[PDB]
């Protein structure tokens, strides 16, 4: 089979260099040109850069346009895509497609076989550890059947982290939601169990995360007050 | 200022068949949602069904899936609700409600009336 | 928006292209040429219809459609560099296999100029002004009851059964053939005018000349089979521009053969036969389509004519139009034995009636051009307007009936203009009032019919006065009733009015 | 360069359901347009190429139609593998890729109130000088409910947060947390702290509000 595959993707500045490389395994880049494609969190696809290596139509989009750089080589069958000077808005997963030449078989066929996409970040402040606070149920008021218990967690960089609840055993009713971009350039993300009331002045109910570059395992006591 | 009309209702059989309607005027329908109601001697503020655009359907709540049937004519700005054997532990009435918001997000302001509905 | 319109929009973009420089908002222009290549190429020609898809001879349409998207390539990848002057040679490219491979598929892109040539040059017939004055002069002579209650009736009896058989053979031969037997028509009129023994001989030429004068219709009946209905308007009213600019030129040259030139009318009708046997090399010089009217069914056109059965307003116009259009063609097919019997000057040169024809012509394209514009509201103002128009044309016939003058025939004959004033004004404005109410293929069914039945009324008026065996009238009194007729038609419509 | 519209950006359908995703072109663009149909986190696959063709490899239960500028892509029996994001691209030119929307398609799910809980944080976040309140939908359907944040008796637009999940894989319902971040001039306001949401599963909007 065909396919391709994407490295270089990881954590910049914003205004830094970067250079992505795009490597098919399989086919060559003389028979088909290469495309990149910009999908944004919560956004849809769009398209960023082509190169072909029959020719050379280094050509870019109006967004991207005299920011990035594309060279692509056939000797070592890779894309190389430099992007410098770098904003805000290039947080985002890129694709790095194959899609063929005038006429017939390749043409016709649209961006067939996509790449696995790297995914590239851009903030100002580095990685550190997220701040973990309890989300209490009140069960002072508005009790009887059931409730739920949360943990809020923010400032903390990159995007994957991870919530166990008892260690991960409780896993029904349990919603983690994506990390929202906070407006002060870190993460912030919330997790939430529903727990009914019989069982709450009972099981003991703790809140561990897990993240992988940030070497820390805070693993919180949730309680009402 | 806009303002909803409705009628239908009567006392039903359980295995029967009815038909509610809702219509409106003030404002253009085509561009917002519509919804229907319930409110039952005891309780209060249930919910029936809503109708969310022209192109495309109709969404109920836990207890009416596949009985009942939302359409909407959108050239006579009118909602209809075909009632097909509604158990006798329903009988409450019914209310129609139009949205305020092009995103469908809830923006409800103005009700309608109401129609007594009950069975058996 | 099969081939054809992409190929217009793929012309006048790079029509486009040619004439502009500052190649960064050329981008836009060019992947519109791209979208107009790409979209024409399933398009299935109609001269690749009548043979199978997937065959070794469609390869080449695609492999030149191939390597004009290939050049459209190579054009927008020098463009997006920032070049300007790459586009310019890579568009010549471009045009050199246009020319060159898809041009192999298409089988001629001067349609248009060719039916516009077609239009000016193929309806010259500068003996067309001055037959009766080559059938009474010094040549053969003939008196004028041969010429006005013997020869004319047949080409009433003969306009009649053309109309009537022939309209199906018109309608069935896809109008290339039929354009081809009217110019053999024409060849056996002028034979027969040019080799003429005796009355019958151009009794004979008048039921040739019926066909001629049957086969307008299929003009603009082949305009509409070769024509898109998508491109049918434009080029239809450039068509009925070159018709009406080839008829006037037709009657200027024969005012400048016989007036200016001193040429004599067996040599005008050399020249007439000339031009005919050109126009006969034009005819075979056509391209048959495909498209007929009633032969490329019949219960949807019965459902959709039984709203216009009973209409007050369409029958008003089609009664208008069968009556008038009998009155309109006994007076032009007795007017010029009026011409020749007021003046019978015996000089060739002094002979204008090719003066008035130009003039009838000019002031018909006139008032057609002044048709359409009336913006008034035709409630009330219809019936009235019909009375006075009427009216106008029976004072046109009066006033050519009681001329008993040379000097003041001259404005006679731009009466007889008038008379165009009096018909032309309102033939666009039939044509509205009855097109716009019905389909194409009912439009000329209806059309047709009320031919048909002016053909009736003017043959019982045919039968009624002019055979010796019933009235046996002279021209002069043929014109005498003729005016009591219009007078008729006025009191009538005056009485419809109010 | 061009635009690609698609309209039906939010669609919803039961297993074995015919839908018709429609897309507007603003060129006349011929017949070369691509669907696509990306899983939430993975890559997209070429479904639909040149607007009526099927690709070897997607099932047979996937097809498209061209009207003018108008694409299609109709599907006749919905197969629970198929709930994705459906994107819309004209192909045109190589520098002329624009993609459309995207069309997140959704599980035909009866309509529910919104479970809305408010949570106050612990005296942790007094101590470190960022307060910050949230709001939790629970078990609604659909995503479209919207929050107003009435902090003293006033919509505090723009300081608002929120945060949709994906769809559930056990019930197919939905979750939402929105996140009011203040400092610490919340400190000394009212007596009163409220949310107030609003859905179509909701005949009145709910407003939890706490105190101190
Ligand atoms: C007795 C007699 N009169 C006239 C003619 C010739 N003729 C018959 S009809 C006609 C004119 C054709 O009608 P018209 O409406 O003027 O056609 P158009 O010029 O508009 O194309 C002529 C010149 C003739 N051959 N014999």
């Amino acid at each position: 089979e065909v396919q391709l595959v994407e490295s270089g993707g990881g954590l910049v500045q914003p205004g830094g260099s970067l250079r992505l490389s795009c490597a098919a395994s399989g086919f060559n880049v003389v028979d088909f040109s290469l495309h990149w494609v910009r999908q944004a969190p919560g956004k849809g696809l769009e398209w960023v850069a082509y190169i072909s290596s029959s020719s050379g139509s280094t050509s870019y989009a109006d967004s991207v346009k005299g920011r990035f750089t594309i060279s692509a080589d056939t000797s070592k069958n890779t894309a190389y895509l430099q992007m410098n000077s770098l904003r805000a808005e290039d947080t985002a997963v890129y694709y790095c497609a194959r899609w063929g030449y005038w006429p017939g078989e390749p043409w016709w066929k649209a961006f067939d076989y996509w790449g696995q996409g790297t995914l590239v970040t851009v903030s100002s402040a580095s990685t550190k550890g997220p701040s973990v606070f309890p989300l209490a149920p009140s069960s002072k008021s508005t009790s009887g059947g059931t409730a739920a218990l949360g943990c809020l967690v923010k400032d903390y960089f990159p995007e994957p982290v991870t919530v166990s609840w008892n260690s991960g055993a409780l896993t029904s009713g349990v919603h983690t939601f994506p990390a929202v971009l906070q407006s002060s350039g870190l993460y912030s993300l919330s997790s939430v169990v529903t727990v009914p009331s019989s069982s709450l002045g009972t099981q003991t109910y703790i809140c561990n995360v897990n993240h992988k570059p940030s070497n820390t395992k805070v693993d919180k006591k949730v309680e009402p007050k | 200022q806009v303002q909803l009309q409705e009628s239908g209702g009567g006392l039903v059989q359980p295995g029967g068949s009815l038909r509610l309607s809702c219509a409106a005027s003030g404002r253009t329908i085509s561009r917002y949602a519509m919804s229907w109601f319930r409110q039952a001697p005891g309780k209060e503020r249930e919910f029936v069904a809503v109708a969310r655009r022209s192109g495309d359907g109709a969404f109920y709540a836990d207890s009416v899936q596949g009985r009942f049937t939302v359409s909407r004519d959108d050239a006579k700005n009118t909602v209809y609700l075909q009632m097909n054997s509604l158990k006798p532990e329903d009988t409450a009435v019914y209310y129609c409600a139009i949205d305020s918001d092009t995103f469908y997000s809830g923006s409800y302001d103005y009700w309608g009336q109401g129609t007594q509905v009950t069975v058996s | 928006a099969d081939l054809e319109d992409n190929w217009e929009t793929l012309n006048d973009n790079l029509k486009v292209i040619e004439k502009a420089d500052n190649a960064a908002q050329v981008k836009d222009a060019l992947t519109k040429m791209r979208a107009a290549a790409l979209d024409a190429q399933k398009a299935t020609p109609p001269k690749l219809e009548d043979k199978s898809p997937d065959s070794p001879e469609m390869k080449d349409f695609r492999h030149g459609f191939d390597i004009l998207v290939g050049q459209i390539d190579d054009a927008l990848k020098l463009a997006n560099e920032g070049k300007v002057k790459e586009a310019q040679a890579a568009a010549e490219q471009l045009k050199t296999t246009r020319n060159a491979y898809i041009q192999k598929y298409l089988s001629w892109r001067h349609l248009v100029c060719y039916l516009c040539f077609y239009g000016f040059m193929a309806q010259i017939r500068p003996g067309e002004s001055f037959i009766t004055p080559y059938l009474l002069g010094p040549d053969k002579n003939f008196t004028r009851e041969q010429v006005t209650n013997e020869i004319t009736p047949v080409l009433s009896y003969s306009y009649l059964a053309v109309l009537v058989p022939v309209f199906l053979l018109t309608d069935y031969l896809r109008y290339t053939p039929v354009l081809l037997l009217q110019g053999l028509s024409f060849v056996s009129v002028w034979l027969l005018l040019l080799l003429g023994h005796s009355v019958a001989h151009m009794q004979l030429m008048e039921l040739f000349y019926s066909v001629t004068m049957a086969a307008r219709i299929a003009y603009s009946s082949y305009i509409f089979s070769l024509v898109r209905p998508a491109r049918y308007q434009r080029v239809a009213g450039y068509s009925r521009a070159a018709v009406l600019l080839g008829v006037f030129t037709s009657s200027v040259l024969g005012q400048l053969l016989v007036t200016v030139g001193r040429v004599s009318f067996s040599t005008l009708n050399y020249i007439s036969l000339a031009f005919l046997t050109f126009s006969v090399v034009l005819a075979l010089f056509l391209k048959r389509p495909k498209r007929s009217l009633f032969f490329n069914v019949l219960a949807r056109m019965l459902r959709e004519l039984g709203d216009s059965l009973r209409r007050p307003q369409l029958r008003l116009w089609s009664l208008w139009w069968v009556f008038n259009s009998a009155g309109y063609y006994l007076v032009v097919y007795y007017v010029h034995i009026l011409w020749n019997e007021v003046d019978p000057t015996t000089n060739s040169a002094r002979v204008y009636n090719g003066a008035a024809d130009a003039a009838s012509t000019l002031l018909g394209a006139i008032t057609s051009f002044a048709a359409g514009f009336v913006k008034i509201r035709w409630a009330r103002w219809s019936k009235l307007l019909i009375a006075g128009v009427t009216a106008t044309q029976a004072g046109l016939v009066f006033l050519l009936a009681h001329t008993r003058h040379p000097s003041s025939i001259w404005l006679c004959y731009a009466a007889f203009v008038l008379f165009r004033g009096s018909y032309q004004f309102l033939v666009p404005i039939a044509t509205f009032q009855i097109a716009s109410s019905l389909s194409k293929e009912l439009c000329a069914l209806v059309f047709g019919v009320n031919t048909f039945f002016a053909t009736i009324v003017k043959t019982i008026i045919t039968f009624i006065v002019s055979d010796v065996r019933g009235l046996g009238l002279p021209v002069r009194k043929q014109f005498q009733l003729y005016s009591v007729y219009f007078l008729i038609l006025s009191i009538i419509y005056f009485l419809g009015a109010m | 360069d061009i635009q690609m519209t698609q309209s039906p950006s939010s669609l919803s359908a039961s297993v074995g359901d015919r839908v018709t995703i429609t897309c507007r072109a603003s060129q006349s663009v011929s017949s070369a347009v691509a669907w696509y149909q990306q899983k939430p986190g993975k890559a997209p696959k070429l479904l639909i190429y040149s607007a009526s063709s099927l690709y070897s490899g997607v099932p047979s239960r996937f097809s498209g139609s061209r009207s003018g500028t108008d694409f299609t892509l109709t599907i006749s029996s919905l197969q629970p593998e198929d709930f994705a994001t459906y994107y819309c691209q004209q192909y045109l030119y190589y520098s002329l890729v624009t993609f459309g929307q995207g069309t997140k398609v959704e599980i035909k799910r009866t309509v529910a109130a919104p479970s809305v809980f408010i949570f106050p944080p612990s005296d942790s976040q007094l101590k470190s000088g960022t307060a910050s309140v949230v709001c939790l939908l629970n078990n609604f359907y659909p995503r479209e409910a919207k929050v107003q944040w009435k902090v003293d008796n006033a919509l505090q637009s723009g300081n608002s947060q929120e945060s949709v999940t994906e769809q559930d894989s056990k019930d197919s319902t939905y979750s939402l947390s929105s996140t009011l971040t203040l400092s610490k001039a919340d400190y000394e306001k009212h007596k009163v702290y409220a949310c107030e949401v609003t859905h179509q599963g909701l005949s009145s909007p709910v407003t939890k509000s706490f105190n101190r």
